[PDB]
C-alpha cells in the first residue's frame, strides 16, 4: 500500500510537470501565429459575410486599384483612387461615371504619375498605351 | 492677488464678519484648531465657499527649500487646503544628514520635486488646473480593441443564437479609444463644483450614519496586522518606475512601517495619483479611467482604516452589505433581511450619476470622518485631524497624473483609494438620510393623520435648526424610524429601500422626487426618472442591484431568490476576451467554468432562450475537453489517469452553488 | 445573424489595423477607432456595411503592411 | 520548446547533441541518425544524460525513462522502458510522426567536415529544406573553424552582475555576440568538462565585463573561456522562389521612348517582365550593371531595390543611377557598423524611397517591387535566403556571371568547385541556360580580350576595338619571401620599380595583386593606387599593374586571372611565374 | 523509525527556513538598489532645478514656504501649451512671441500628436484639418 500510494504522488507529480508543459508552450504557439494567423481569421470571416460592396471593393484591390485615402460617407465628399489597368477603367468608369463600393461616383480627376493634369476623352483602345500608367482618380459620392 | 500669498485667514475672518456676522457658533479659518469632528465639518463648510474668492494658484502644497548634505531640496512643508484652510507640517528638518529609506519614500512621493523639476504646462484641452509637465513630450494613450474567440462565436452561432428577433444579442463589448481618452475623462471633473453643503442638517445626518455604522469596531494596527490581497498590484507614481508593490512591501521592515504611519498623524504628505485606462468589457462607448494611488498614501491608510474595513466585511445582516455573497444562499438572506418589519413594502433603487467625479469634497470630509470616528481610543485629537488632512491631501484634491503631466484634481473621491466602496457606502447613507429629512420637513404638517410623526417632524425641525449639541434620544429615535421605514441596503452607490409605501405616498419617508431635489441642490447633477427603478411587487425582488437581475424561484420545498445576470453580458465575456492566450479555450477552462456559476440561475428563467445560456456554456465546455484531451492524446501516447472534468458539464456543480447549506 | 456577424468583423479588422502600427498615427486612429464604435453602436444593416467599407479602406490603402494577394486564393 | 523536424517537417521536441548546429529533429529521423553516425546525444526539453550523482552515459539508444528521469543500464528503476525502442526516439508528438529517405544525404550533410569539394557538391543538388540546413551548418562550422578564439580566464569574482577578463595576448579576441558562444574551459585535472554556455559584452568603465550565462555555477580561478561553436540565424526562406509563368505585364508599368541606349534590351524588359525571377548571364563589361538601370529606367513608377554581396558593386551601380537615375529620390543604405567608405552622394539610410541601394548584410525588412540581386557570383545560398527572407517583392532580377569569381570559402582547400556549384542561381544558368543573354566586349583592348576568349570561353566572345598592343607578358622568378602566409615578392615589385621609369604613360596605373600582403607593401615602394584581385571585380580601370606571385592552386587559376587582366581597359603590365598559363596567352613577349 | 519520523519534519522545517533566509537576502539586494535608484532621480532632478529665479523667489517670501503652484509659474525656464484646435492656437500663441502668466516666450518648436515637426507657417485656417491635432507648442522664457 506504501509505495502504491507514494506512485500516486509520482504521477501527480508527473501531472504539474505535464500541465505546465502545455501550458508555456502552447502560450507562445498562440502568441507566435496570432498576428498572421489573425489576419487569417479576418480575411475567413469578411469573406463569410459575402456583401457585394465587400467583394466589389476587395476584389478589385487584388488587381491593384487599391484607394490612397479612407473612403467617406457622407453625400459628394472626396475619394481618390488609383487605376492600375485600362482593363480595371473600363469595367467600373463608364462615360464621366466612377462605380465602386457598390455606389455611384462622378469624376473630378483622371490624373497619371507625372502629376500632368489629364481630361477625359483620350482613354481608349489604341490610346491606352499611350498614357502613363497608373492613373489616379479624384471622385465625389452622388 | 500676489503670488507668493497663501495664508488668507484674514481674509476668511474679515468676509466671515461681514456677510455671517451674527451666526454665533466660531469660526476657525484653519481647522487644525477645531475643538471636535463637528466643528471642522462646520469650519469646512464655511471655507469651502470663502476659498471660492481667492485665487486657484493660492491652493496646493506649501514648498520651502531645505537642504540636506549641504544639497539643497524643495519639499512640501505643509497644504493650504480650500477645505480645511492652512496646514503646516509639525516635523520639518531643514539640515537634515542622512535620508532613510522613510525620507527617501517621502521626498519622491509628494509632488514638490517633481512640479519644482518639471516644465510649465498649459493645457487647454480641459478647464482643470494644469501644474507641469514632467516629459519633454505629451503621452498619448490609447485602447486596444478586444480580441475575438472565433471558436466559441461558431459553437454559439450553430447553436440557434444571434438571430433576428432574439431576446440575447451581444451588447457587451470592449470598445476602444484614441488618443484622446484619458484627457477627455479627467476634464469629466469639471462637473464637480465647490458646494456649500447645508450645516445645520448635515450635522444631524452625520450623527444618523454614525448610528448606521454603530455595530462595528475599528481603530489602529501595527505593521505586522495588515494584510494585503495582491502584492503585484501596481504602486502608483514615481514608484512604478523600479518596481511593483511587493519591493515596497519587502524592503521596508516593521519598524519603519510603523515610523512612517506615525510620521503621517502629524505631518502631511502631497501625493501623485496616477489616471490608468481601463481594457474591460463595457455597455457603452467613453472610456472609463480610474485613479492609481502609490503605496506612501496606501500603506498609511491601510494601517488606519482596515480594522474597521475588515469588520464591516465580516457582519452579516447589517446596512451595508459588504463581504456578503450572493452564492449559498447569501442573495436571499439580504434580501430577507431588508423586508425586516416595512409595512406596506415597495422597492426603490435610484442611481447617482457621475457618482465618484461629481461628490462635493464636504461629503467626502464627512465619510472620512465618520469612518474615523472609531479612533477615539487609540488615537488622539490632533492625530485624527493630520489623519484626515492626509486622507485629503492623498485622495480628494490633489495632482493627478494624466500621460505624463500634472494637473490638479479639483474634488470627489478618486476610485483607487483604501477607502472607497466604504466611504462611497457612508456618502450613499448620507444622501438617503437627506432625503429622508427633507421629505420629513417639506410635509405640511395640518395634513399628517399619525400624531405622533407630527411630534417627530416637530422635534426634527428643533433638533436641526434649534439645537447645537447632540440629542441622542432623539437621534435613536429618528434611526429607529428610519430602520422601521425605510429599510436599506447599500453597495457603494447601488441601494435596494423597502421604503413604507402608505408614508411615501402621504409623504413622510423619501420618495424618488425628494432624492432628485437633493441631488439637484446637495450634488449639482440631475437625477432623471429613466434610470431609477420602483418595483411594486415584492415577489419579484428589486429590478436591479449590482447589474444583477433577481427573480423567485423554487428549490427543494421553499422558495428562494436567485440573482440571474445579463445574458448579453456572459456572452460578451465569451466572445470576447481581453487576450491572446484566452482566446485558445482548451488552455482556460476556469474562464468558462466560472461564467457558467456565475450564469447557472438563467435556466430557472420563464424565456427559453435566456436558458439556453447554460447548456451552450456546459456544452462547450464539453466539447473543449473532448478536444483537450484529443491534443494530448496526439501530443503524447498516454490519457490522463485522473481526468477530474466530469462533473464541469453536469449541473449538480453549479446546483449546489445556490443552495444555503455552505 | 447577419447583424451580431459584422461587429465581430470589425473588432477583428481594428485589431488587425491595431497589429500594423496604425496606432502610431493619431489622425487616422481618430476614424478607425471611430468606425469601430460606431459600428458596434449600430441599429440597421445599412450604415453598418458601408462603415465597414470604410473601416477597411484603411486597411485597403496599404501598400506594404499587407500583401492582399496572399491571404485570399487558399481562401 | 517545440519545433519541427528537418527533413519531414512534423511536429517534434528532440534536438540533436552532437550536431554542429544543434537542430530540431523527428522521431525516426532522430532514431536512424543517432543510430548510423557518431552523433549520441540528443536533447529533449531536458537533456537526455544519465540521472545518477556521478554518471556519464549520453547516448540515447542505451539509456532507460523510468519515472520521470533518465537511468543508464546500471542505474536502472525496476519498472521503465529504453528511450530509443520500436525504431523512434522518446520525445512528444510519438505517433503524429513521418519519416523519409532524406537521412541518407542528411547523414553526410550533418558527418562532414566542409574541407572537402564533394559535400559543397552534394550541398546543392538534394532537396530545399536539407539545402537550407546545409548552408546554415556551413555558415556555422565556417564560424567555428575560420578566426576561432583567443583563450580567456577570469582572475577573480567581482559579482554576479558584472565579470573580470583577461585576453591571452598572441591570439586576437572575438567581440560581443549573443550569436557567439564562449564554453567553460577549467580544463585543469580536474573536471576537463562544459560548466556552461557564456557570452561577454563589455563595460564603459574599469577592467569589467557584464556578461551573460546559462548555468547557475559560480567560477573557479581556473575557469576559462575560449570561443567553440557559434549560431547563426536560422533563416526560412527558400534559395529561389518558385517560378510562376505570366501573360501580360503585372504589377509594372512600361514606358514609351524610353532612352538611346536602352533600345536594344526593350524585349529583354518585357521578358523581365512577365516572369517571376529572371536571371542574365553575359561575359565581363557587357552591360549586367547597367541592365539594371535599364530596367529602373523602363520601369519608372515601381520602387527597385538594388542590392549586392559586396559594396563594390553596389557603388558602381550607384554611379551608373548617378550619370542616369533622377538624384532626387534615391537611396544607400549604410549599417550601423559604418566600417568602411560608401557611395554618400544620395540620401544615406533612407528606406522609404523607390531606389534603395544597400548590401545583403544590411537590409531592411521592407517590400520592394522589383528586386535586382547584381553579381550572385559573390552570392552564397545564405546570401539568397536572406535577400528572399527580408525582401518581398513581385518581380526579381538575378544578373551575374558563374565565370567571374566565386565567394571566398576559406574552408576550401581541397578539390575545384565548378561554375554551377556557386549556389543555386549559379546551377540555374549553367544547367538550363540563362533566360537571356550578352557577349560583346567594350572594356579590354582586341588583344588581351582575344586571350581570354581561349581560357574560360573557347571563342563565343569578340570585342569592337584595337590591339593597342601594351598588353606586356614578362617571365622571371621573383623571389617569393613568405613572411605572413601571404606571399610577399620583394623582387616582383623590383622590376616593376624599375619598369616603371621607362613607361611614361603608365604612372597613372594600378597595382593588381592575388595576395593582400605584397598588395599592401606595394604602396609606399612606388605610389600607385592599389587594390586585390576580390575588391577590384565591377570598376574599370585604365592601366593596371597585374602581378601574379607564386606557384600553387591559389592565384593560378584562370577565373581570378581573367578579372584581375579584364579590368585593364586600354592596357596591361602583367607579371608571371607560370607556364602552362603562360603557353596560351596572347601578349607583347617582352 | 520513530527517530527517522522525527528527523523528516526537521529536514521540511530547515528547508522552510533556509528558504525564507534566502528571501530575505534577495529583499535587502532589491532594498539596496531601489534606494539607489531613487537617491540618483532626487538628486538628478536638484541638477534639473534653476536654482537663481528660485533663490529670488524664496527670499522675497516671508516664512519661506510660497505654494508649489507658482514655482513653475515663475522659475520654469520651458513651456509647452498643448492646443486642442485651432481657434484655441489664434487666441493664445499667435506668432512667434506670446504672453503667458506675466513673461514673454519665444516659440522654439512645435509638434504635432504623432511627435512631428510643424513649421509656424503650416498652421492657417484652411490647412487645419491637414495637422494632427492637438499641437504640443514648446516655449522658452525671454
Ligand atoms: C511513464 C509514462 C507512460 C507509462 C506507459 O504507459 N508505458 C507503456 C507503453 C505505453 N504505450 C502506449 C507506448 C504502449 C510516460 C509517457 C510520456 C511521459 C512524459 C512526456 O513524454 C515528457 C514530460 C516532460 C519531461 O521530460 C518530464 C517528464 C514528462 C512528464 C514524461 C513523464 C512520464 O515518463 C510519461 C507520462
Ligand atoms: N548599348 C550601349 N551603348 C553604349 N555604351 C554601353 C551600352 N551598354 C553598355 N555600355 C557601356 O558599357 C559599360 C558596361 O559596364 P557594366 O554594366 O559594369 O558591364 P558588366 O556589368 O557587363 O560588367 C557601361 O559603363 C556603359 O557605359
Ligand atoms: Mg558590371
Ligand atoms: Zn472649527
Ligand atoms: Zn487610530
Ligand atoms: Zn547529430
Ligand atoms: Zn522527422
Ligand atoms: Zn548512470
Amino acid at each position: 500500500d506504501r509505495d502504491a500510494a507514494m506512485q500516486r504522488k509520482l504521477e501527480k507529480m508527473a501531472d504539474q510537470a505535464m500541465t505546465q508543459m502545455y501550458k508555456q508552450a502552447r502560450s507562445e504557439d498562440k502568441r507566435a501565429k496570432v498576428t498572421s494567423a489573425m489576419q487569417t481569421m479576418l480575411f475567413t470571416m469578411l469573406r463569410k459575410l459575402d456583401n457585394d460592396a465587400l467583394n466589389n471593393i476587395i476584389n478589385n484591390a487584388r488587381d491593384g486599384c487599391v484607394p490612397l485615402n479612407i473612403i467617406p460617407l457622407t453625400t459628394a465628399a472626396k475619394l481618390m483612387v488609383v487605376i492600375p489597368d485600362y482593363n480595371t477603367y473600363k469595367n467600373t468608369c463608364d462615360g464621366t461615371t466612377f462605380t465602386y463600393a457598390s455606389a455611384l461616383w462622378e469624376i473630378q480627376q483622371v490624373v497619371d504619375a507625372d502629376s500632368k493634369i489629364v481630361q477625359l476623352s483620350e482613354i481608349s483602345m489604341d490610346n491606352s498605351p499611350n498614357l502613363a500608367w497608373p492613373l489616379i482618380v479624384t471622385a465625389l459620392r452622388a | 492677488w500676489d503670488l507668493l500669498k497663501y495664508d488668507f485667514t484674514e481674509e476668511r475672518l474679515k468676509l466671515f464678519d461681514r456677510y455671517f456676522k451674527y451666526w454665533d457658533q466660531t469660526y476657525h479659518p484653519n481647522c487644525v484648531n477645531c475643538l471636535d469632528d463637528r466643528c471642522i465639518l462646520h469650519c469646512a463648510n464655511f471655507n469651502v465657499l470663502f476659498s471660492t474668492v481667492f485665487p486657484p494658484t493660492s491652493f496646493g502644497p506649501l514648498v520651502r527649500k531645505i537642504f540636506v548634505d549641504g544639497v539643497p531640496f524643495v519639499v512640501s512643508t505643509g497644504y493650504h487646503f480650500r477645505e480645511l484652510g492652512v496646514v503646516h507640517n509639525q516635523d520639518v528638518n531643514l539640515h537634515s544628514s542622512r535620508l532613510s529609506f522613510k525620507e527617501l519614500l517621502v521626498y519622491a512621493a509628494d509632488p514638490a520635486m517633481h512640479a519644482a523639476s518639471g516644465n510649465l504646462l498649459l493645457d487647454k484641452r480641459t478647464t482643470c488646473f494644469s501644474v507641469a509637465a514632467l516629459t519633454n513630450n505629451v503621452a498619448f494613450q490609447t485602447v486596444k480593441p478586444g480580441n475575438f474567440n472565433k471558436d466559441f462565436y461558431d459553437f454559439a452561432v450553430s447553436k440557434g443564437f444571434f438571430k433576428e428577433g432574439s431576446s440575447v444579442e451581444l451588447k457587451h463589448f470592449f470598445f476602444a479609444q484614441d488618443g484622446n481618452a484619458a484627457i477627455s475623462d479627467y476634464d469629466y471633473y469639471r462637473y464637480n463644483l465647490p458646494t456649500m453643503c447645508d450645516i445645520r442638517q448635515l450635522l444631524f445626518v452625520v450623527e444618523v450614519v454614525d448610528k448606521y455604522f454603530d455595530c462595528y469596531d475599528g481603530g489602529c494596527i501595527n505593521a505586522n496586522q495588515v494584510i494585503v490581497n495582491n502584492l503585484d498590484k501596481s504602486a502608483g507614481f514615481p514608484f512604478n518606475k523600479w518596481g511593483k508593490a511587493r519591493l515596497y512591501y519587502d524592503s521596508m521592515s516593521y519598524e519603519d512601517q510603523d515610523a512612517l504611519f506615525a510620521y503621517t498623524k502629524r505631518n502631511v504628505i502631497p501625493t501623485i495619483t496616477q489616471m490608468n485606462l481601463k481594457y474591460a468589457i463595457s455597455a457603452k462607448n467613453r472610456a472609463r479611467t480610474v485613479a492609481g494611488v502609490s503605496i506612501c498614501s496606501t500603506m498609511t491608510n491601510r494601517q488606519f482604516h482596515q480594522k474597521l474595513l475588515k469588520s464591516i466585511a465580516a457582519t452579516r445582516g447589517a446596512t451595508v452589505v459588504i463581504g456578503t455573497s450572493k452564492f449559498y444562499g447569501g442573495w436571499h438572506n439580504m434580501l430577507k433581511t431588508v423586508y425586516s418589519d416595512v409595512e406596506n413594502p415597495h422597492l426603490m433603487g435610484w442611481d447617482y450619476p457621475k457618482c465618484d467625479r461629481a461628490m462635493p469634497n464636504m461629503l467626502r470630509i464627512m465619510a472620512s470622518l465618520v469612518l474615523a470616528r472609531k479612533h477615539t481610543t487609540c488615537c488622539s485629537l490632533s492625530h485624527r485631524f493630520y489623519r484626515l488632512a492626509n486622507e485629503c491631501a492623498q485622495v480628494l484634491s490633489e495632482m493627478v497624473m494624466c500621460g505624463g503631466s500634472l494637473y490638479v484634481k479639483p474634488g470627489g473621491t478618486s476610485s483607487g483609494d483604501a477607502t472607497t466602496a466604504y466611504a462611497n457606502s457612508v456618502f450613499n447613507i448620507c444622501q438617503a438620510v437627506t432625503a429622508n429629512v427633507n421629505a420629513l420637513l417639506s410635509t405640511d404638517g395640518n395634513k399628517i393623520a399619525d400624531k405622533y410623526v407630527r411630534n417627530l417632524q416637530h422635534r426634527l425641525y428643533e433638533c436641526l435648526y434649534r439645537n447645537r449639541d447632540v440629542d441622542t434620544d432623539f437621534v435613536n429615535e429618528f434611526y429607529a424610524y428610519l430602520r422601521k421605514h425605510f429599510s436599506m441596503m447599500i453597495l457603494s452607490d447601488d441601494a435596494v429601500v423597502c421604503f413604507n409605501s402608505t408614508y411615501a405616498s402621504q409623504g413622510l419617508v423619501a420618495s424618488i422626487k425628494n432624492f432628485k431635489s437633493v441631488l439637484y441642490y446637495q450634488n449639482n447633477v440631475f437625477m432623471s426618472e429613466a434610470k431609477c427603478w420602483t418595483e411594486t411587487d415584492l415577489t419579484k425582488g428589486p429590478h436591479e442591484f449590482c447589474s444583477q437581475h433577481t427573480m423567485l424561484v423554487k428549490q427543494g420545498d421553499d422558495y428562494v431568490y436567485l440573482p440571474y445576470p445579463d445574458p448579453s453580458r456572459i456572452l460578451g465575456a465569451g466572445c470576447f476576451v481581453d487576450d491572446i492566450v484566452k482566446t485558445d479555450g482548451t488552455l482556460m477552462i476556469e474562464r468558462f467554468v466560472s461564467l457558467a456559476i456565475d450564469a447557472y440561475p438563467l435556466t430557472k428563467h420563464p424565456n427559453q432562450e435566456y436558458a439556453d445560456v447554460f447548456h451552450l456554456y456546459l456544452q462547450y465546455i464539453r466539447k473543449l475537453h473532448d478536444e483537450l484531451t484529443g491534443h494530448m492524446l496526439d501530443m503524447y501516447s498516454v490519457m490522463l489517469t485522473n481526468d477530474n472534468t466530469s462533473r464541469y458539464w453536469e449541473p449538480e456543480f453549479y446546483e449546489a452553488m445556490y443552495t444555503p447549506h455552505t | 445573424s447577419k447583424m451580431s456577424d459584422v461587429k465581430c468583423t470589425s473588432v477583428v479588422l481594428l485589431s488587425v489595423l491595431q497589429q500594423l502600427r496604425v496606432e502610431s498615427s493619431s489622425k487616422l486612429w481618430a476614424q478607425c477607432v471611430q468606425l469601430h464604435n460606431d459600428i458596434l453602436l449600430a441599429k440597421d444593416t445599412t450604415e453598418a456595411f458601408e462603415k465597414m467599407v470604410s473601416l477597411l479602406s484603411v486597411l485597403l490603402s496599404m501598400q506594404g503592411a499587407v500583401d492582399i494577394n496572399k491571404l485570399c486564393e487558399e481562401m | 520548446a517545440v519545433g519541427a523536424c528537418v527533413l519531414c517537417n512534423s511536429q517534434t521536441s528532440l534536438r540533436c547533441g552532437a550536431c554542429i548546429r544543434r537542430p530540431f529533429l523527428c522521431c525516426k529521423c532522430c532514431y536512424d541518425h543517432v543510430i548510423s553516425t557518431s552523433h549520441k546525444l540528443v536533447l529533449s526539453v531536458n537533456p537526455y544524460v544519465c540521472n545518477a550523482p556521478g554518471c556519464d552515459v549520453t547516448d540515447v539508444t542505451q539509456l532507460y525513462l523510468g519515472g520521470m528521469s533518465y537511468y543508464c543500464k546500471s542505474h536502472k528503476p525496476p519498472i521503465s522502458f529504453p528511450l530509443c525502442a520500436n525504431g523512434q526516439v522518446f520525445g512528444l508528438y510519438k505517433n503524429t510522426c513521418v519519416g523519409s529517405d532524406n537521412v541518407t544525404d542528411f547523414n553526410a550533410i550533418a558527418t562532414c567536415d566542409w574541407t572537402n569539394a564533394g559535400d559543397y557538391i552534394l550541398a546543392n543538388t538534394c532537396t530545399e529544406r536539407l539545402k537550407l540546413f546545409a548552408a546554415e551548418t556551413l555558415k556555422a562550422t565556417e564560424e567555428t573553424f575560420k578566426l576561432s578564439y583567443g583563450i580567456a580566464t577570469v582572475r577573480e569574482v567581482l559579482s554576479d552582475r558584472e565579470l573580470h577578463l583577461s585576453w591571452e595576448v598572441g591570439k586576437p579576441r572575438p567581440p560581443l555576440n549573443r550569436n557567439y558562444v564562449f564554453t567553460g574551459y577549467r580544463v585543469t585535472k580536474n573536471s576537463k568538462v562544459q560548466i556552461g554556455e557564456y557570452t561577454f559584452e563589455k563595460g564603459d568603465y574599469g577592467d569589467a565585463v557584464v556578461y551573460r550565462g546559462t548555468t547557475t555555477y559560480k567560477l573557479n580561478v581556473g575557469d576559462y573561456f575560449v570561443l567553440t561553436s557559434h549560431t547563426v540565424m536560422p533563416l526560412s526562406a527558400p534559395t529561389l522562389v518558385p517560378q510562376e509563368h505570366y501573360v501580360r505585364i503585372t504589377g509594372l508599368y512600361p514606358t514609351l521612348n524610353i532612352s538611346d541606349e536602352f533600345s536594344s534590351n526593350v524585349a529583354n524588359y518585357q521578358k523581365v517582365g512577365m516572369q517571376k525571377y529572371s536571371t542574365l548571364q553575359g561575359p565581363p563589361g557587357t552591360g549586367k550593371s547597367h541592365f539594371a538601370i535599364g530596367l529602373a529606367l523602363y520601369y519608372p513608377s515601381a520602387r527597385i531595390v538594388y542590392t549586392a554581396c559586396s559594396h563594390a558593386a553596389v557603388d558602381a551601380l550607384c554611379e551608373k543611377a548617378l550619370k542616369y537615375l533622377p538624384i532626387d529620390k534615391c537611396s544607400r543604405i549604410i549599417p550601423a557598423r559604418a566600417r568602411v567608405e560608401c557611395f554618400d552622394k544620395f540620401k544615406v539610410n533612407s528606406t522609404l524611397e523607390q531606389y534603395v541601394f544597400c548590401t545583403v548584410n544590411a537590409l531592411p525588412e521592407t517590400t520592394a517591387d522589383i528586386v535586382v540581386f547584381d553579381e550572385i557570383s559573390m552570392a552564397t545560398n545564405y546570401d539568397l535566403s536572406v535577400v528572399n527572407a527580408r525582401l518581398r517583392a513581385k518581380h526579381y532580377v538575378y544578373i551575374g556571371d558563374p565565370a567571374q569569381l566565386p565567394a571566398p570559402r576559406t574552408l576550401l582547400t581541397k578539390g575545384t568547385l565548378e561554375p554551377e556549384y556557386f549556389n543555386s542561381v549559379c546551377r540555374l544558368m549553367k544547367t538550363i541556360g540563362p533566360d537571356m543573354f550578352l557577349g560583346t566586349c567594350r572594356r579590354c583592348p582586341a588583344e588581351i580580350v582575344d586571350t581570354v576568349s581561349a581560357l574560360v570561353y573557347d571563342n563565343k566572345l569578340k570585342a569592337h576595338k584595337d590591339k593597342s598592343a601594351q598588353c606586356f607578358k614578362m617571365f622571371y622568378k621573383g623571389v617569393i619571401t613568405h613572411d605572413v602566409s601571404s606571399a610577399i615578392n620583394r623582387p616582383q615589385i623590383g622590376v616593376v620599380r624599375e619598369f616603371l621609369t621607362r613607361n611614361p604613360a603608365w604612372r597613372k596605373a594600378v597595382f593588381i595583386s592575388p595576395y593582400n600582403s605584397q598588395n599592401a607593401v606595394a604602396s609606399k615602394i612606388l605610389g600607385l593606387p592599389t587594390q586585390t584581385v576580390d575588391s577590384s571585380q565591377g570598376s574599370e580601370y585604365d592601366y593596371v599593374i597585374f602581378t601574379q606571385t607564386t606557384e600553387t592552386a591559389h592565384s593560378c587559376n584562370v577565373n581570378r586571372f581573367n578579372v584581375a587582366i579584364t579590368r585593364a581597359k586600354v592596357g596591361i603590365l602583367c607579371i608571371m611565374s607560370d607556364r602552362d598559363l603562360y603557353d596560351k596567352l596572347q601578349f607583347t613577349s617582352l
